[PDB]
């Protein structure tokens, strides 16, 4: 268990949705109510492939994209 | 109506004119230099902020146009 709860940051959840081959996701999904309007119902994904390579996917604004994360 | 009613009232005219007046241009222009410089004091942020994260100096102009990635 990664040890923080699933709404530990109040902005929105985290998800960790792994296969049993290695390939998997963690998502941060920015809820309504407790999220900017710009950045509501956006998810930060960050993909695993089963060869072990991590990368990082947003559907916020390519403006407010942090670095290192394609839009 | 006397002359001296009349004359009583002429005389409390004079002394309720005659109130000294100060000068208030400064306190307008000290507010005006207040006022100027709150307002162009948020625009550091903005500029520092842009060429932080890489935005072209020549990118960063005044208006209400939606800023881009590229534009601010």
């Amino acid at each position: 268990y990664v040890g923080v709860e699933p709404d530990a940051n109040k902005l929105g959840v985290i998800a960790v949705a792994i296969e049993d081959s290695g390939a998997g996701d963690i998502t941060f999904t920015f809820q309504t109510g407790t999220s900017s309007p710009k950045n509501a119902t956006k998810v930060i994904t960050l993909n695993r492939t089963a060869d072990g390579v991590w990368a990082c996917k947003s559907t916020q604004d390519p403006m407010f994209t942090p670095k290192g994360c394609d839009n | 109506f006397t002359l001296i009613e009349l004359m009583i009232v002429v005389a409390i005219i004079g002394i309720l004119a005659a109130i000294a007046i100060p000068q208030y241009q400064n306190y307008v222009a000290r507010s005006e230099g207040a006022s100027a410089l709150a307002t162009i004091n948020p625009l550091k942020t903005t500029v520092e902020e842009s060429l932080s994260r890489g935005i072209a100096g020549s990118k960063i102009k005044i208006g209400t146009t939606a800023s881009t990635a590229t534009e601010t």
